[PDB]
């Protein structure tokens, strides 16, 4: 599952988390098995305007 | 104290039942002894614990 989120919202990509991303955008189950991999993409996904 | 042998058995059974009742009021290290308080105050990841 691939997407782009804010830098301080990577805390919410975990089982049992609360926030706008966990509750309204992407919910992980409490029994989740797998790996959450994230990295900064400021040079790719940011424009000057 | 003529019938103390039967009364001892009755008192032991009633006291064991009373102790088994009173063990429900102990939290055993949890935040509360009531399941409804835990299920209403906490999310399921910590309410499970």
């Amino acid at each position: 599952d691939s997407f782009v989120i804010r830098g301080d919202e990577v805390r919410q990509i975990a089982p049992g988390q609360t926030g706008k991303i966990a509750d309204y955008n992407y919910k992980l189950p409490d029994d989740f098995t797998g790996c959450v991999i994230a990295w900064n993409s400021n040079n790719l996904d940011s424009k000057v305007g | 104290s003529a019938l103390g042998k039967l009364q001892d058995v009755v008192n032991q059974n009633a006291q064991a039942l009373n102790t088994l009742v009173k063990q429900l009021s102990s939290n055993f290290g949890a935040i509360s002894s009531v399941l409804n308080d835990i299920l209403s105050r906490l999310d399921p990841p910590e309410a499970e614990v």
